[PDB]
RNA sequence: CGACUCUUAGCGGUGGAUCACUCGGCUCGUGCGUCGAUGAAGAACGCAGCUAGCUGCGAGAAUUAAUGUGAAUUGCAGGACACAUUGAUCAUCGACACUUCGAACGCACUUGCGGCCCCGGGUUCCUCCCGGGGCUACGCCUGUCUGAGCGUCGCUU
RNA sequence: GAGCCUUGAAGCCUAGGGCGCGGGCCCGGGUGGAGCCGCCGCAGGUGCAGAUCUUGGUGGUAGUAGCAAAUAUUCAAACGAGAACUUUGAAGGCCGAAGUGGAGAAGGGUUCCAUGUGAACAGCAGUUGAACAUGGGUCAGUCGGUCCUGAGAGAUGGGCG
RNA sequence: UAUAGGGGCGAAAGACUAAUCGAACCAUCUAGUAGCUGGUUCCCUCCGAAGUUUCCCUCAGGAUAGCUGGCGCUCUCGCCC
RNA sequence: CGGCUACCCACCCGACCCGUCUUGAAACACGGACCAAGGAGUCUAACACGUGCGCGAGUCGGGGGCUCGCACGAAAGCCGCCGUGGCGCAAUGAAGGUGAAGGCCGGCGCGCUCGCCGGCCGAGGUGGGAUCCCGAGGCCUCUCCAGUCCGCCGAGGGGCACCACCGGCCCGUCUCGCCCGCCGCGCCGGGGAGGUGGAGCACGAGCGCACGUGUUAGGACCCGAAAGAUGGUGAACUAUG
RNA sequence: CGCGACCUCAGAUCAGACGUGGCGACCCGCUGAAUUUAAGCAUAUUAGUCAGCGGAGGAAAAGAAACUAACCAGGAUUCCCUCAGUAACGGCGAGUGAACAGGGAAGAGCCCAGCGCCGAAUCCCCGCCCCGCGGGGCGCGGGACAUGUGGCGUACGGAAGACCCGCUCCCCGGCGCCGCUCGUGGGGGGCCCAAGUCCUUCUGAUCGAGGCCCAGCCCGUGGACGGUGUGAGGCCGGUAGCGGCCCCCGGCGCGCGCCCGGGUCUUCCCGGAGUCGGGUUGCUUGGGAAUGCAGCCCAAAGCGGGUGGUAAACUCCAUCUAAGGCUAAAUACCGGCACGAGACCGAUAGUCAACAAGUACCGUAAGGGAAAGUUGAAAAGAACUUUGAAGAGAGAGUUCAAGAGGGCGUGAAACCGUUAAGAGGUAAACGGGUGGGGUCCGCGCAGUCCGCCCGGAGGAUUCAACCCGGCGGCGGGUCCGGCCGUGUCGGCGGCCCGGCGGAUCUUUCCCGCCCCCGGGGUCGGCGGGGGACCGUCCCCCGGACCGGCGACCGGCCGCCGC
């Protein structure tokens, strides 16, 4: 707000003239002369909590947490399940994390690009954009946001050679890099589990970048993989496995229902 | 106004606080331009390094912080005697000179002069006449950089001395222990009596 | 993508400079496209339109096989008005009809030397 | 049987709430650093063919000249339709112009009363005679001109 | 969500069908014409019956009170669709020279005058007006200002700040 | 024409000072403060008081204790004591 | 034919008009003519507690720097010889200052209400204490034999978390006593045994982030005054020259 | 008595030039309250702020120590984080509240009065010439300023003068032109890719499916806008160290104008005064036995003066040189000119103002201060007939729609009219229970239930039952044929043809150095480089385990469609 709708002086009348104990606009002729003074219940009132600019807005995380949402995130976009339950067309697609060759951060025509695509079988992916284009729901067209533009792949490279000219115009698809992962591209809405494709370079910068468990990351100073909770976490395999069921007392299936 | 079992709080917000409110939204802006004026300096001033003036090795007076050491800010005009050349001559060359700076230590003199010898060694200088004074040929080929980073000859140099290994010796671990302190600080705090006492037993004959 | 930080991409600041623009800056904005044989005749791809250039229609209540000559161009309304394009009043008296003229496919040119200079730059710019 | 009163539903009348739009605000940030005695900010008055306001201008008054673009502004009649003459409109504007009051400046301001210089006609000339042009505020700085001093001194009656 | 649609979204109405105890919701029918919703997380200027609550509109009162300070109107004719009110003749009255008369200072600013309309305003009405629209009207050596001082207000010299 | 706000003027009534005078009007501080009136916006489920001790320039108020709710933790039983 | 239903009507019974101040409201207590929109516990800082997350005797880049000029990029990534710094790992005193390990065995000085030497263990003991360990014994279609098998248990032992007590160590005062050392023998320092006060130690649990509750300062749940100060405008009404 | 010179002066409409006022968001100087809190109110807090007054610039102010410190000392000013809600102030109540370090941003230093030396070698003005385009600045001749003191050399970090040594010869201001520059220097104009293709609805389409086995076409251009509605291609525009022209600013390169520093020795010079400080008094501060400022009085020193956080005396030590001045940097900006963005509002909201808004209007005045957006794609704004004097109406017509007819999108509630139904003495209205009427819904009303098995009656088909032909999977065994996973030794093999870390080493290694007697001595000390050993990864064959989500092949039993 910043300016304050106390512009108009008021006064308030009091005991006799009975029309109310708020202040009013003192005049004449005019007939707002009389009318609601400044208040939250009035017309053309400072309104209740003026929002100010010194609210608390921007939230540090710790740099730990932070890359490990990181971890979480390129861990969970592994798993088919996890990625088609997110909703990327995975059918046609070959295997887990697509590992593409040196040769493809050095285009400049987007034509080879929408072949590459239609050749690795994400142009299904940028279809499911292309039929999901439509218009914002809400008041929010009027702030310059009037497209509902679905999240596609990302492709992660490093040693930019005309790759992000060649994927800068495609529908859906995320430009992003290895030595900068960023967490709001790598899972948008919070949700994990995006479709991603590498490269040569960065899935081998991937294992120098953050190591596995048993040496450190070699770029990042003071950084280490995080502790595993349940190693061999099948709970299926574990509570059908002999040992557990060596030690149990019977399967009791009676029900011992009631008795008129 | 106070309630069950909490600190007792002083804030200093009865004044109006809400006018004189300053907070960074333009912090990005301050970062961006202060990136922008650095690298137009690199470009449009020299090839001169960036933080260009080189700075000496300077401790820090206290109790406290004196075990460090510190990028200070001049040569000290004694120590750029001893070196040997003239005050703008190496305000020229690139020698921060600082008038005010005394000299008690001799071996910080020692060491800004050999710092100073190592700066000189490190320096390359071109004059626009080909006439050559401390010059030559093609050095290094134009010595293979333009604009070095973060001071020229790295100014902390924390310098690490070890004292690894030696044998456990004779009666000093008998000698050097907690009394030596106590018998030290009493001995201060009685300097001057026992001083006054001998003039009043010379002078009481 | 929109990269130069000087333009914007804001649709209040666009309809303001669009329905308040100059004539010289209209002029532009009320450009026509042209017809396939001209296009491949003069390798140009689109053109302002004057007073007396020829006009197909191709989109409205009127389409197609409709090459009328212009007479009238308002710019203060958007509007080009065409001498085969009527419409009756209520008293019989004949009036134009508004059409805009992004949805006009011109078949003919009129020659001017300034025309042959514009037409010199639009072939040097495409290359 | 009707009249009057009450409750729902349809339609109609006052009403402009909700919903949809925004040439509008609000905030944040970047870039620049710019008023006037060569008349600032502001105000009064005037200017369009038909023109009250806003907007734009100052007796050259809805704009002048020039550059760029290139066939119009428009609600209506007119007017230049010329473009192998000079070219309408629009933006830029760097050249001209910018009534009066206003720090406002000849006085206070009642559009009054003057005072000098020059130019045109009026008894061909001042002598409190018509029109036009220029000058005429205070303080102060440097320099020029004049003179006041029983402030100090030289030469002389 | 390969969500919904100009073969009809939001909003609104509804003696329709239904669910949930409830906050509410879904579908049927009608006006409407361009944006809307479900789930998962996020952030609120987030839910109204009151505050002699603020703004805007509308009832009972109610076709009620009231159109009554200063003696008073009447006949005929005319313009007019239309006259208790406009105009003229006539009759009767009032103001009765300390005026309900003829002109001014201050104040109003076109209200002055002519033509035309009568929605709008005149507390009924109008053919009428100070309403509306159009077009006109203020001519000075000798009327006054301008000149002068009055009570006073005021700048320079000076002093104070 | 002169006297302009704690000032003016007053044959004195505290009367007048632009419908306001036992201190004018306009704006700002200012959204002044109030232990003091009024109001405080969806549903369901579960638990659920007090008007009492002591202290305070305390008696329309507050602090403390009591009453209450929420969050838990440590254990005990399910198989002559 | 059937139908509960925001439709209408009738009948039997019950039923005072809502909100609040109050011990007490339908009140002869107050607000409310009706309807539509707006309207009242927000935000910052600080603290405390609870909860969730990461790292964990460490933690945190919020302050800057590095990347090529990118809409989303006022985002994000990295620094590590950028950890300066905040909090915690050490407290007690007003302060000079001082500052948290003891226990067992053998020997000696008269094992003296008494200090030293050599070796070993190492954050003490008591009563409870979830859990855990050992185990007499018993029990599975006929006999000796057996291994896992079905299968509990009197009694015994080691004893987390914490509770209650005792003892021990650190600092400041108080009482009583003897000894040791000399970069210098002095109104120099240190040590011993008891009783005390401390927000202490007695194997440390903090830091950062986010959410919830409560308090405080900010206008702060919304509206409300008689009043005060600052600077200007009025003698066209009235009062007096 | 007169003339002349200097000094104090006045005069002018003398020649030339300067200040007034506005804006005031940021900045500088003065002074300046109270509401509020302390639950009361005086000291205090609000606050050295609101208001008032004076000024300038894009920044201002400050700025080269009369500083901080007290130890192994730092070193102009400014801004941030810490110091720190700490030291401290305070009816020691409420509350108020710094600084030095240290880490960062940026970093540029200097000059004059005095002391002296140079014959005033200095500056302003007038007149003509040398001179160039878009204009005023070096040199020639005489009128002033100035010796009561111009300029040169000098500044507390020392400086100057005279010999000795050894080299250097020098720069700042103009003017014509060549290639550039980190966004490929600044601004403006104008231009730059690709469907408008057949079907379908629709008033209109930008809607809906498709464009051959190469995905109809473009993309460094799928941001946004208008277009009869929802577009990347239809149009401005969007990407591009994309491309052309004009204008301006910078550093390269011919003339003109000026041009001796460093080290040793000797001699000489060496400083800012009603100012500091003291007494006293007001304001302010965290500053207390007085932090700063100011009024009055007293008022200096030269081995001096100030500071060294408790007043004073004696003594020692550290640091600085005050009473003269300038300077960009990091910092601030709710005023202004242009620009971009938004988890913000959407006509009772957002600025008072989306609109002829500081407008209408009110008060004598200071001042107060509104209401008010929407027809349709296009006005195609209803021709014409008819009633009435007209307002208005009935027909006809435009449009997808007058159910959009001039405050005209959508059109609720309160209120009113009419129609339809029902009811009416305990004012109306309500809860529980039914009953009657009416609208509406679903269904066929003495005929409506389905899915499976079997015994019966006709047609039409081919598997299945068993095997051959074939692909794909499930399952375990020889872990056979080879990969890979976990620990163990080994070749230390990539230790010199390896990555990282170690206040663990090697003074028999090297370089830059110091010490003792050009050389010797590890005789001892520092920095840097080479490698010795430790803690994890890269190979190999030999072995162990799992063949575990790490799977290929062969064989086996059992599935499978054709
Ligand atoms: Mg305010
Ligand atoms: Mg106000
Ligand atoms: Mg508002
Ligand atoms: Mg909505
Ligand atoms: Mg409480
Ligand atoms: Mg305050
Ligand atoms: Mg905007
Ligand atoms: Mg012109
Ligand atoms: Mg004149
Ligand atoms: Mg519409
Ligand atoms: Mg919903
Ligand atoms: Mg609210
Ligand atoms: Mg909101
Ligand atoms: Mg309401
Ligand atoms: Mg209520
Ligand atoms: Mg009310
Ligand atoms: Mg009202
Ligand atoms: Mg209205
Ligand atoms: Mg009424
Ligand atoms: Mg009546
Ligand atoms: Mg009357
Ligand atoms: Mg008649
Ligand atoms: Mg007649
Ligand atoms: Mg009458
Ligand atoms: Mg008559
Ligand atoms: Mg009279
Ligand atoms: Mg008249
Ligand atoms: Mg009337
Ligand atoms: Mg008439
Ligand atoms: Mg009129
Ligand atoms: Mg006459
Ligand atoms: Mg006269
Ligand atoms: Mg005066
Ligand atoms: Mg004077
Ligand atoms: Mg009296
Ligand atoms: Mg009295
Ligand atoms: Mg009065
Ligand atoms: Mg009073
Ligand atoms: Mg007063
Ligand atoms: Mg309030
Ligand atoms: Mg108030
Ligand atoms: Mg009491
Ligand atoms: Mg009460
Ligand atoms: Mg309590
Ligand atoms: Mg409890
Ligand atoms: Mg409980
Ligand atoms: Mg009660
Ligand atoms: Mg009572
Ligand atoms: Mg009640
Ligand atoms: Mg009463
Ligand atoms: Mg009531
Ligand atoms: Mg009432
Ligand atoms: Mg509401
Ligand atoms: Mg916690
Ligand atoms: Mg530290
Ligand atoms: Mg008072
Ligand atoms: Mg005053
Ligand atoms: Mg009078
Ligand atoms: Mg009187
Ligand atoms: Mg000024
Ligand atoms: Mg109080
Ligand atoms: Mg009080
Ligand atoms: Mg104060
Ligand atoms: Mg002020
Ligand atoms: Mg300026
Ligand atoms: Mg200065
Ligand atoms: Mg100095
Ligand atoms: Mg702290
Ligand atoms: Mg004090
Ligand atoms: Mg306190
Ligand atoms: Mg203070
Ligand atoms: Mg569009
Ligand atoms: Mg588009
Ligand atoms: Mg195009
Ligand atoms: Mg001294
Ligand atoms: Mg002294
Ligand atoms: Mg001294
Ligand atoms: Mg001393
Ligand atoms: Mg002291
Ligand atoms: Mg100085
Ligand atoms: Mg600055
Ligand atoms: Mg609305
Ligand atoms: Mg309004
Ligand atoms: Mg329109
Ligand atoms: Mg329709
Ligand atoms: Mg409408
Ligand atoms: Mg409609
Ligand atoms: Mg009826």
């Amino acid at each position: 707000s910043e300016l304050a709708g106390h512009q108009t002086s008021a006064e308030s009348w009091g005991t006799g003239r009975a029309v109310a104990r708020i202040p009013r606009v003192r005049g004449g002729g005019t007939h707002r002369s009389g009318q609601g003074a400044f208040g939250n219940m009035c017309r053309g009132g400072r309104m209740f909590a003026p929002t100010k600019t010194w609210r608390r807005w921007h939230r540090r995380v710790n740099t730990t947490q932070k890359r490990y949402a990181i971890c979480s995130a390129l861990a969970a976009s592994a798993l088919p399940a996890l990625v088609m339950s997110k909703g990327h067309r995975i059918e046609e697609v070959p295997e887990l994390p697509l590992v593409v060759e040196d040769k493809v951060e050095g285009y400049k025509k987007t034509k080879e690009a929408v072949l590459l695509l239609k050749k690795l079988k994400a142009w299904n992916d940028i279809k499911k954009v292309y039929a999901s284009q439509r218009m914002r729901a809400g008041k929010g067209k009027m702030r310059n946001r009037r497209r509902i533009q679905r999240r596609g792949p990302c492709i992660i490279y490093n040693e930019d050679n005309g790759i992000i000219k060649a994927f800068r115009n495609i529908p859906g698809i995320t430009l992003l890099n290895v030595s900068k992962l960023n967490i709001l591209k790598l899972a948008p809405g919070g949700h994990v589990g995006r479709f991603c494709i590498w490269t040569e370079s960065a899935f081998r910068k991937l294992d120098e970048l953050y190591g596995t468990w048993r040496k450190a990351a070699s770029l990042k100073s003071n950084y280490n993989l995080p502790m595993h909770k349940m190693i061999n976490t099948d709970l299926s395999r574990i509570l059908k496995s002999p040992e557990i069921q060596r030690a149990l007392r019977a399967p009791r299936k009676k029900i011992h229902r009631r008795v008129l | 106004a106070p309630s069950r079992n909490g600190m007792v709080l002083k804030p200093h917000f009865h004044k109006d606080w809400q006018r004189r409110v300053a907070t960074w939204f333009n912090q990005p802006a301050r970062k961006i331009r202060r990136r922008k004026a650095r690298q137009a300096k690199a470009r449009r001033i020299a090839p001169r390094p960036a933080s260009g003036p080189i700075r000496p090795i300077v401790r820090c007076p206290t109790v406290r912080y004196h075990t460090k050491v510190r990028a200070g800010r001049g040569f000290s005009l004694e120590e750029l005697r001893v070196a040997g050349i003239h005050k703008k001559v190496a305000r020229t060359i690139g020698i921060s000179v600082d008038p005010r700076r005394r000299n008690k230590s001799t071996e910080s003199l020692q060491a800004n002069v050999q710092r100073l010898k190592e700066y000189r060694s490190k320096l390359i200088l071109f004059p626009r006449k080909p006439s050559a004074p401390k010059k030559g040929d093609s050095s290094a080929e134009e010595l293979k950089l333009a604009t070095q980073l973060t001071g020229p000859v790295m100014p902390v140099r924390n310098v690490y001395k070890k004292e690894k290994a030696r044998v456990i010796t004779e009666e000093e671990k008998n000698f050097k222990a907690f009394a030596s302190l106590r018998m030290a600080r009493a001995n201060a705090r009685l300097f001057g009596i026992r001083a006054k006492r001998a003039k009043e037993a010379a002078e009481q004959d | 993508m929109k990269f130069n930080p000087f333009v914007t991409s804001d649709r209040s600041k666009n309809r303001k400079r669009h329905f308040n623009a100059p004539s010289h800056i209209r002029r532009k904005i009320m450009s026509s496209p042209l017809s396939k044989e001209l296009r491949q005749k003069y390798n140009v791809r689109s053109m302002p339109i004057r007073k007396d250039d020829e006009v197909q229609v191709v989109r409205g209540h009127y389409k197609g096989q409709q090459i009328g000559k212009v007479v009238q161009v308002y710019r203060k309304k958007y509007v080009i008005y065409i001498e085969r394009v009527q419409r009756e009043k209520a008293n019989g008296t004949t009036v134009h009809v508004g059409i805009h003229p992004s949805k006009v496919v011109i078949t003919r040119l009129k020659l001017d030397k300034d025309r042959k200079k514009i037409l010199e730059r639009k072939a040097k710019s495409r290359q």
